[PDB]
């Protein structure tokens, strides 16, 4: 069949991978990916190694992009008195770099600048091409921890403000504050469902969550700075009481706290009615798509979390998500 | 390292005893570090004072008093002294002319 | 007549005060009971409506 | 058989709990079930469905009562494109709201009161019956931090005084100093052991433990407030040089350094000594029993700690004990 899927590293087809693996998490600042080679030797021989610790890979699924590592990452290979001897390799982002570096910013204090601002002179020193569709924000004091990582600086700044930080598939770092709106498939039961497993955890839930925060503006102080800056948000679709206190990290601003205490919501509700599903057959994370599971009664819309694409060499393709409404 | 507001100061065998918000912190705070300067400002006013806890036990936590912000004297270069802790214009200052005094009347005795 | 803000914004006076007047008008929901003798008193009859 | 196990929820039976489990620990804050249920569905078709994600559970061990949830607080539903489809349930006791929510204390830190006092305080936001039979102790100062969970702040306050805190088979709060005293059944072996596993290990042992803290008195400082406060207690089962020093987080009193000293004896004693016991056919944790098992020499009065009512659709009846004196 006209393959549906194929692989390059560098720029030379892979024609020997036995078995392929494709992750791509909304939840995490970048992909992965993982594939099992054949290797020879004959005593006595010789034999060409080229032991790449780096260069592109990329990654097409029917005739699609699917990934952009940057390659390389990882190279080990198994080997068997029995069985047989062969290779792993590993990917990951183009941000991998950002993932496993500690900032080096020009002076380390922010004097009055915005959210988007600062993280073009964070990423930026290991140009990595940004991708910015969310709202921008004005942060009177900003003073990145001496020595943080960029992964932490970046998701801790962007907890506070509901910015989704997660990669595209060509090699960007993307902001959104909601979903891509890229309409999927009506997944329905009897169809083409091959496994599920629904969900809805209690323990994972609260019915009123409350922040605190005290202010740094140039000059606020007294009441105005310590007591007054105080929240609540309730979700109201959990019927009883599981209070929550909530401390904030940063300059608290009354627009400020409710969104932070928003993308908790968020992030509690989806966490409570986690869904798997398994799809047979081999496009995009955070996808909008309609499902059907009448035995437990699921006719709500849903969005994609999580993708990932598995092959093995005795025939078995699959595919599963990770959805959530 | 936490941040209250004060209210209330009174006076015990060992120091001095202060309620400084932040929820009702404590009626009774334990007695508050001296250093040379202290104060007893009026019930419930503009003030804040930091609090630092014994090791991480919020069972022990030590008031820093400060100055009231709207009444902090801009002291000129090359200056310093203390000042009356409500207003900023009746101070004592140690420069490189004279010792400087300043207030409407003198007392001592 | 007096107030004050509680979000302070750079160039605008730390005081302001409302007019003559004063702040009113608001209300509490309606119980049953309430209701009730209100729609029967639209429902009878009553001279000089 | 006479039912020797019924399980109720919200007062209708289950007629198809095709496993079980039942779990009463007393190390820990709440006990904890779970009940594997056969759930249909026949396509074209109406179908009913309850997913309750809350209401009372009860379980009745050979007509007589072993847990109190509440109950459902986590559904799930697995399938399969084979075996079959199932659902699966689960509980705990009625103090899991504690276990998961934060305090909403209305001031925040006590002036002078007793633990009793404030423990009422503090589970009495949430319709939960406290069973009170330890000694009462009367402190100078009590703050409870800032957003700390219940079952942090209790578990904290209840180890410096050796009070232990485990939750009842009613759905009461049980904090108690001892053994509860009610004697259980001698267990032979070669009478009704299955299997056991015995342990003694010395990496969790101190023959010299050491406390010290400061005090927060009404009015005390100084020598008598600083390197007065310090006491030593000692085991004298080891008979080797293995000193430990731990830090006191509260306002030291000569009488609690004690008391906290010998909480951390009986902790380390009993994780020295630890037994396992599987029993067959399927009264409570804490009580005292006798055992035998010469190959070890064990020939000495025994206290449960731990219990657990297992079930199978293959008949696989058994019940597991934590001894430890």
């Amino acid at each position: 069949m006209i393959k549906p899927m194929r692989i390059f590293i560098g720029g030379e087809e892979l024609e020997t991978y036995t078995s392929a693996r494709l992750q791509r998490t909304k939840k995490q600042l970048t992909g992965s990916l993982t594939v099992e080679i054949f290797l020879n030797y004959v005593p006595s021989k010789p034999v060409i190694v080229n032991a790449v610790r780096g260069k592109e890979i990329l990654v097409y699924v029917m005739g699609e992009l699917a990934f952009t590592g940057e390659g390389g990452s990882d190279v080990t290979v198994n080997f068997a008195k029995g069985q047989g001897y062969s290779v792993t390799l590993t990917a990951r982002g183009r941000t991998k770099y950002l993932v496993d570096s500690s900032h080096s910013h020009p002076t380390g204090s922010f004097k009055d600048t915005s959210d988007r601002k600062v993280i073009e002179a964070l990423v930026k020193e290991h140009k990595v091409v940004l991708d910015w569709q969310g709202t921008e924000v004005k942060e009177p004091k900003i003073t990145l921890r001496d020595g943080n990582r960029i992964f932490n600086e970046i998701f801790e700044r962007c907890n506070q403000n509901c910015h989704f930080a997660y990669e595209t598939r060509d090699g960007k770092l993307l902001v959104t504050d909601g979903t891509t709106g890229v309409v999927g498939e009506d997944i329905v039961l009897g169809q083409n469902i091959l496994d599920f497993s629904a969900e809805q955890s209690e323990d994972r839930a609260n019915s009123e969550i409350t922040v605190k925060g005290h202010r740094v503006a140039k000059d606020v102080w007294g009441k105005n700075a310590i007591v007054q800056p105080v929240q609540s948000v309730a979700d109201s679709w959990v019927g009883a009481n599981i209070p929550l206190t909530i401390q904030h990290y940063g300059d608290a601003t009354n627009e400020s706290l409710q969104r932070r205490a928003k993308f908790e919501a968020d992030r509690r509700a989806a966490e409570s009615k986690s869904v798997n599903v398994t799809v047979f057959h081999v496009w995009d994370i955070g996808n909008i798509h309609y499902v059907e599971i009448p035995p437990e009664g699921i006719f709500d819309v849903m969005e994609c979390v999580s993708l990932t694409y598995s092959v093995d060499a005795k025939s078995t393709l699959e595919t599963q998500l990770e959805l959530a409404p | 390292f936490e941040r209250h507001v004060f209210r209330k100061l009174d006076h015990t065998d060992t120091g001095a005893i202060v309620t400084v918000e932040g929820s009702g912190t404590m009626d009774e705070d334990v007695p508050v570090i001296n250093s040379g300067y202290g104060f007893n400002p009026e019930d419930d006013e503009e003030l804040e004072v930091f609090l630092l806890s014994d090791g991480s036990d919020a069972s022990g936590k030590f008031g820093v008093m400060t100055i009231p912000r709207n009444k902090q004297r801009k002291w000129p270069k090359k200056t310093g002294g203390i000042q009356h802790p409500f207003n900023a214009d009746k101070f004592v200052q140690l420069d490189d002319d004279s010792i400087w005094l300043k207030d409407g009347k003198f007392t001592l005795g | 007549t007096e107030g004050s803000l509680v979000t302070p914004v750079p160039g605008i006076s730390s005081a302001v005060t409302a007019y003559g007047g004063n702040f009113c008008g608001g209300d509490d929901a309606e119980e049953c009971e309430p209701f009730r003798t209100r729609y029967l008193q639209r429902l009878q009859y009553e001279p000089r409506l």
